[PDB]
């Protein structure tokens, strides 16, 4: 009666995970990697989403680890750098804390035997007035180029032919489950790629309330990832005007040290306005007590260098700062200056970031929090590392699948 | 799946458009997922079609439901999970028909 | 090969064939990426060509009228005293309103076919 | 691995049978550090492509088995239907006629030439 | 049947011989096991072709060519992200090593000190290591073999170098063709040949003289070589049945691990735990003179029934018995397995072990095999021998032999390539 | 006029201007030699077809230009690094019979090199060129820490074997093969080739040696005639034969440097010391030159005095390299007078190259064993402007003067036309 017909462009779909490309609208490491310029509703899917299992984090975990070292390696390496370093205390015009963060030191670098001096930030030294540069001894440190701009811009993740990302447009999507409003897109929205510690920074904003997310809020071992539906506005700065040292290494390889500062020495600081902070964190155990139990009054406590302390890249150069006060007219965090690098939770080789001459003022928005676990009342703390949850806030909404335009179905025609 | 079959073609279309080793493994993949449905489609008789008749009764056993719910309140991503276990059997059964039909045609052919 | 370039439509509609077959025969990545091209343009043509019912033909008739806005000459001053380069100048324009409008022909063919062949 | 079953099983059998088995060569086609591993996907890709390019030139584009209307030539092979077929194996028959495949081609192109024309002259009224 | 017409047809089930781009496919750290990244199974399935003889050559066979060449080529990638022990390329101030020494052994161990460079460009420190005696030459002072020819790179301690079976697949469009033939001698027509995809599964084992852990004969000794009556030639043996050997370093060593710079260490010899004892290869008497009558054998059968048929031995690398046990290199003496004439409970063989290993006759680079800890013990199975030849009616053999360990597994195989279309008269024409 | 629809046709005959990726084939230790594996001769001529090429607008010497940088970089990179050789030089003149005309031309210089096994220090010697060391007995190396210096590997050979740029699949190179072409503009003598037939890619300045003639008459080329800022090509219909040599047996002295590592110094010259100078006959070079005013008159006027004058202050002279050595040719010889048996021209040699317009990844020529000559031919020259008027002697020119003829464009085979079928 019946015979099979067989049709193609069938509008069928399975999971699947392939590599996807990046996109952009118009030095710049991304610039010059993201070489491709650049929604559909779905009347009746219901597909089913679940961002911890999400495998477009780990695309952009590798690629951005891998775009760095690509960036990094053709630079110079800082070999002459491990030598008995000799230093003494910076105490010209100190703000008291900056006593003893500032160190002035001095070595021999490749008759040659070079007598240079140049000043260090506490943390990027170590005694054996005998010094060493840290950790230099356990893996070689080079020095990114200064031409090479880290700056995030938008970045658009595009499907291959053949493949389509679905999108879920549920305004209170939890990270999980089936999505009843569901599109279809060619390439997301752009992400920054911001690489961040405990507060998500230039994100984007939830629509209608706070979002929080985690894959089981029972589970103290996991991270909480929250997503604000508004804005705060954080000011971060580098108050002292310090100038560059240009140091030749060798045959066409230059150093670049950290000069004198001109004029008075102040602490880098980071600051945010109370009653802001106050709404958005009233906010947040509003909604969090929905998941742990009403009658409790709001708590919070400080953290346990990048997973306890703040981190963020400022204006190019690596800046950490105190969260203590935010979680226990405006707020100031004390914070902190760092080179010698070493990025993500590798161990091996570090970046040696050149410093920036002139005062560094940065200004950006806090779009998200994570937070973990310590009746009880209220136990929460900061958390972080890793930075594969810095993607999973933008891209839980986002599915890739592949098309599979052929399949069969009985019909009442036969072929003559 | 009758509306949803209104065009074959706005899918069909551009599915071969627009370190960097993965960039060429993505476009060599996408010819060879296109080039390998249109080689099933022309060993069964279907080359240059999106729809076409076959020699192949339809089974029971694949399925029981009418021509009437098939082809109306459904769609077709339920429909291609509920005969998922008989493809391997279907595109078998497609391969034998084509090849026979064609036998027949040049003998045909050859006797006029 | 392109011998027939100068020549005029219609004579240089000859042996179309001895440019369809040399399209396909006759650090390394740069040599890998050009085969690479060459595959995809052969197909992107083949697959404008199949989607329309000019899937293995070298000359394709269809439905699709002329509206005498596109071409605005007649058959004597388009098939004599005319080369292919000419001509795809003359109408560069307009190109993707007939692939369209062939597309569009097509489907509704294969429709119409197929509801008469399951209703005898 | 269901697909690679029966590949070149007529390879020793006589024509008239191995050519029923053509859709098992034929669907075994295509299918199947990494810097040649490309290469090898791409070949496979470009010798696919050229024989079906090759089908498509002839006007037998879509067909495993398509008829011409081009004679044969007693100078390829003076052989009778019954000694060609249900006799000889194709790789018998790759053999011979070796030093006319070229010559074959070429006349085969000819001739769709002209059918492509006689068809667009007599697809018009007349 | 006249006026008869063109037929075209495709997917005709023919080929031609043809060289291809194999891949690497494996069952189910490692050299093999990280590049073999397409699954498959052991003992594949076989496609048999019933009426199909083909000819097989198993010199002038391109698999061979290609293995050779990806077995180079991975060993040089594996071996690249490593530590560098240019900083070693010192004068070292040597002592001979006999505390706990047995015979036949004096002088092959010293105790070598050098200044070696640290963490600091401008610190130094003086440490010391156990050198085997092969390595180490005169300018007491010593100078490694390395540095008057070339730079020596340390093989990373975390990758495994042993053998795994590897399958080598075709490409599509491409066949592997296999001979059953219980018995051919590498050459010639095959009435028995069956279509596979992949191959049975080879372990790259690279040793000399021996040929370990491969594929035995299923019926008699096998003698297979290009031309049996040209002395230029090797002759590749397959036994039918293994004689098991048992090779060992019976000194019990420690592992004194030296950083030399920033992340970068040097694994030397540190010292041994008990006694100086030689390391040695054990293969039972009873096993192996058997097992040469047999090569005997099936050599007269080639030779003649009346002549004389003797076994000498060889003329470092190509002289003695090469193998990788346990992870460390040996060369071992086959002096007294060559040692007889044939007319109409164990033995020991003395072995060398050198830690400085040059590869596949290249100069230009060499390989410091980190010593490893403990005592080494590893049993083999020889499958098969190389032997040579030197108006007489006695002949003399001897051990001998590159590719030739590839060449006498991959004998079965032949790689074809598909060519499915074809035409033929028939009575069919076009309307 | 009615009735008329659309059908379309593949195989069209068309094509459009493109830029694609020409890859390289060579006909049979040699450079180019090995990245041309490809081996490989078709014409075809299009009767009616006119069709516009260029010049200085055209990318396949682009392309050219390119490959050439990025095969020598790429040559260079596994061989021999001269890291350890800015030390200072002990440097005494050579005296060993030295002629009038190079006194100062050559030192002797010793210094402290590193040995293999890092301990030890050698001793060693070996001649320079005065254009090689600085003076500060006092010597260093030219420009030795402002880059490292690469020696080239010996054993590789640069001669510029003809080199066949072939178009990829979908793609034809279009040839211009009207015999009096002017550079650029419309060619009504057109053909289709699938390669360029071999160019020899020879480096050089002032002259251009080892290429194409003119058929007919001298042409004079320029992307703007009547500006000062454009080169002027000039492609003789007639080559000009010249001689080279560099008569000192000089020997190549080889010491160790490292573990595995080779630097071949210049060691003692064997005979007498004497200049590297060319040969240019005299009535082929005043004809040549004669042949060239009559046609550049077409620009300036036949009551015009045309001068010829020296260099402007490697650019300054003639730039080649022959048997592997580099020549800096004088040639302030060439080029006088006005306009209305043989001449000896003397040449400096030099071992450290900074090739095309770099600073840095300068490159170390080892010397050549033995006495070598050289016969070379002139085929065009390369000249620039400043009443009456000046001309003076002045890298893609190089390839604009052999490349000027072709063009690459992209098939285009579907097109659609109007007729009288349906179905
Ligand atoms: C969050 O987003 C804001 C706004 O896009 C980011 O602020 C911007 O940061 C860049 C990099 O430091 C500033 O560019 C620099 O401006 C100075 C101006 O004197 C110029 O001399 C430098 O060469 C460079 O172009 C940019 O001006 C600044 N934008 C604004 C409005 O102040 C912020 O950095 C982002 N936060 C994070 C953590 O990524
Ligand atoms: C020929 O094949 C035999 C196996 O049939 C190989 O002998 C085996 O080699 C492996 C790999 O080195 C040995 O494994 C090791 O075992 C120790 C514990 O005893 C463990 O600590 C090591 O990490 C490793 O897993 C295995 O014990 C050994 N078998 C015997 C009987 O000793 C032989 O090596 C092959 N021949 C050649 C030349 O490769
Ligand atoms: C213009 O073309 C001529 C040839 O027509 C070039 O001269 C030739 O250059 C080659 C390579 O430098 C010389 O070959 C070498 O000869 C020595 C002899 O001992 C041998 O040892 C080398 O292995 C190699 O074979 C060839 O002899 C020489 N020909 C003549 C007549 O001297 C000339 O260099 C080209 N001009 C330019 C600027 O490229
Ligand atoms: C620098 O300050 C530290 C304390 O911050 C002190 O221990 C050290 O001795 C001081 N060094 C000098 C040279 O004053
Ligand atoms: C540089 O080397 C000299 C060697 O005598 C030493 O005295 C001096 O302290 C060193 N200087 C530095 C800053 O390391
Ligand atoms: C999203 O889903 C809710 C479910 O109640 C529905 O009311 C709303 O209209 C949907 N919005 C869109 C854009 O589909
Ligand atoms: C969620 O976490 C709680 C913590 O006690 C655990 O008991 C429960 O099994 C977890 N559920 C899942 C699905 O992981
Ligand atoms: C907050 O940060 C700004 C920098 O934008 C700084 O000028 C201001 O003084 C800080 N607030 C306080 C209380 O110091
Ligand atoms: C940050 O700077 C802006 C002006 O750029 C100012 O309006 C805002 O109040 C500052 N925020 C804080 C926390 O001081
Ligand atoms: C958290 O706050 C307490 C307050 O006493 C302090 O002692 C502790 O060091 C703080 N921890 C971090 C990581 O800032
Ligand atoms: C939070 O820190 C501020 C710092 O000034 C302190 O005054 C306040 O009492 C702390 N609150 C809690 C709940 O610890
Ligand atoms: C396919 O077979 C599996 C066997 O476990 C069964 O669970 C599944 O429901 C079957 N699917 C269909 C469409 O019948
Ligand atoms: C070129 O045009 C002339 C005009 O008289 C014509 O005779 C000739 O046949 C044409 N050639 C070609 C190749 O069409
Ligand atoms: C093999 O040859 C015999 C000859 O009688 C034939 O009958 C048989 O069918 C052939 N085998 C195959 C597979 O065709
Ligand atoms: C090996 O071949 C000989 C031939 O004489 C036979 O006697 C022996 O049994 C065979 N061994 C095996 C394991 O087949
Ligand atoms: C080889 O070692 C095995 C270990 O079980 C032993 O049984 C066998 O007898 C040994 N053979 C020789 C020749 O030592
Ligand atoms: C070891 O081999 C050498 C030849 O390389 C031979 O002279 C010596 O006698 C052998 N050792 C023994 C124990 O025979
Ligand atoms: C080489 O070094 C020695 C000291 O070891 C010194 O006396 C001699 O002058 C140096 N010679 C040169 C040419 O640098
Ligand atoms: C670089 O070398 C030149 C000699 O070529 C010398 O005059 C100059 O002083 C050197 N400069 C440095 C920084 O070593
Ligand atoms: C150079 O060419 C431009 C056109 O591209 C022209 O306008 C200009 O006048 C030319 N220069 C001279 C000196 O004529
Ligand atoms: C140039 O001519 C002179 C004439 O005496 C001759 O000695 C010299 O060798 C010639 N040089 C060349 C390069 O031919
Ligand atoms: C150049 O060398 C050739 C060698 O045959 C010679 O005949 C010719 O006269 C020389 N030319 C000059 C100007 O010396
Ligand atoms: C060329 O020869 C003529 C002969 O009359 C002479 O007047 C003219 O000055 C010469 N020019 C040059 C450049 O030698
Ligand atoms: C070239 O020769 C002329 C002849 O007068 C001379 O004046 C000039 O200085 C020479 N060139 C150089 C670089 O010495």
């Amino acid at each position: 009666n019946l015979w099979v017909t067989v049709y193609y462009g069938v509008p069928v779909w399975k999971d699947a995970e392939t590599t996807l490309f990046c996109a952009s609208d118009a030095h710049n490491v991304w610039a010059t990697h993201c070489c491709v310029p650049t929604e559909i509703h779905l009347e009746n899917v219901t597909e089913e989403f679940n961002m911890w299992k999400n495998n477009m984090v780990e695309q952009m975990h590798t690629d951005i680890i891998s775009l760095w070292d690509q960036s990094l390696k053709p630079c110079v390496k800082l070999t002459p750098l491990c030598v008995t370093l000799q230093c003494t205390n910076v105490t010209n015009n100190i703000t008291d804390d900056m006593r003893g963060e500032l160190k002035n030191c001095s070595f021999n670098m490749t008759d040659k035997k070079q007598k240079v001096y140049s000043l260090f930030y506490r943390l990027d030294v170590v005694q054996i007035k005998e010094y060493r540069l840290i950790n230099c001894n356990t893996s070689a440190i080079t020095q990114a180029c200064p031409k090479v701009s880290f700056e995030p811009i938008p970045i658009h993740y595009c499907a291959p032919a053949g493949f389509a990302i679905l999108k879920c447009k549920d305004k209170k999507f939890n990270g999980t489950g089936p999505c009843t409003n569901v599109s279809t897109v060619q390439c997301t929205h752009g992400i920054k790629p911001v690489v961040s510690t405990q507060l998500l920074l230039n994100g984007s904003l939830a629509e209608e309330e706070v979002i929080i997310r985690s894959e089981n809020i029972t589970n103290n071992a996991k991270n909480i990832l929250v997503q604000l539906n508004e804005s705060v506005q954080i000011n971060c700065t580098r108050p002292n005007n310090n100038t560059r040292k240009s140091i030749r290494i060798g045959p066409g390889q230059w150093f670049y040290a950290t000069g004198d500062i001109i004029g008075d020495i102040r602490q880098a600081h980071c600051n945010v306005s109370k009653a802001t902070w106050n709404e958005t964190l009233g906010k947040v155990v509003k909604q969090l007590r929905k998941h742990f139990g009403n009658n409790t009054i709001i708590r919070f406590a400080n953290s346990s260098l990048e997973v306890t302390t703040h981190s963020f890249n400022c204006g190019g150069e690596f800046f950490y700062c105190n969260t203590s006060g935010l979680f226990n007219d405006s707020i100031t965090l004390p914070c902190r200056i760092k080179q010698i690098i070493n990025m993500w939770q590798r161990i091996g080789q570090a970046m040696y970031a050149p410093p920036i001459q002139g005062v560094i003022r940065c200004v950006s928005n806090i779009t998200g929090l994570i937070l973990t676990r310590d009746s009880t009342t209220e136990t929460f703390r900061p958390g972080g590392g890793d930075m594969r949850d810095n993607w999973r806030s933008e891209l839980y909404k986002y599915k890739v699948v592949k098309i599979e335009p052929l399949g069969v179905a009985p019909t009442r025609c036969k072929r003559r | 799946m009758g509306a949803a079959s209104m065009t074959l073609t706005v899918q069909a279309r551009n599915l071969l458009s627009g370190w960097g080793i993965k960039q060429l493994q993505a476009r060599v993949l996408a010819v060879e997922r296109y080039l390998r449905d249109q080689q099933l489609l022309g060993i069964w008789g279907c080359s240059g079609k999106l729809i076409c008749c076959t020699n192949v009764p339809w089974n029971s056993t694949w399925s029981n439901r009418n021509l009437s719910e098939i082809w109306d309140n459904m769609t077709w991503l339920q429909w291609d999970k509920e005969i998922s276990n008989y493809t391997q059997i279907i595109y078998g059964l497609l391969e034998e028909s084509q090849n026979q039909q064609e036998k027949n045609e040049q003998d045909l052919l050859a006797l006029d």
